[PDB]
């Protein structure tokens, strides 16, 4: 569930929420409020920007997961099928005109 | 990738603070 | 910061339904 955001990014959610955090540490130990306007303003634009490259990167992956008969195995390759050796159905297969069964 | 180009206009605006008072 | 307890715990509800809306946004 949380692989919709690679992995790799959970702790850079961390890095970037503590650098903005610790600047209290500054004010108290270490214009008006323009020095958190900005701050707090580039921050919400940027974290704004996180949730819809989640949101996209999980659409993006639930669409596709949206997207999965005798002609659905025809026209692909990975499922293997076949059946019985000499048998009516394989006799079937063997003589049938039909373009799709034919392929098959 | 595309995941981090906006950690460098992340890591702008922390840098831009520090300029502002001091 | 002022309110810290209740606070802390705000960003795993804000942060918490993010999660729900996002899911329904792409769901």
């Amino acid at each position: 569930f949380l692989n919709p955001l690679s992995p790799d990014i959970w702790m850079y959610v961390l890095l970037a929420c503590l650098g903005v955090s610790c600047v209290l540490f500054v004010i108290a130990r270490f214009p008006k409020a323009l020095s958190t306007r900005i701050v707090g303003g580039i921050w919400w634009f940027f974290t704004l920007i996180i949730i819809s490259s989640y949101t996209a990167n999980l659409a993006a992956f639930l669409t596709v997961e949206r997207m999965e008969s005798a002609d659905d195995l025809a026209k692909q390759t990975k499922i293997e099928y076949g059946a019985v050796r000499d048998g009516s159905t394989m006799t079937f297969f063997k003589k049938s005109k039909i373009s799709t069964y034919e392929k098959m | 990738e595309n995941i981090g180009g906006i950690f460098i206009v992340l890591a702008a605006g922390l840098v831009l603070s520090v300029f502002v008072a001091i």
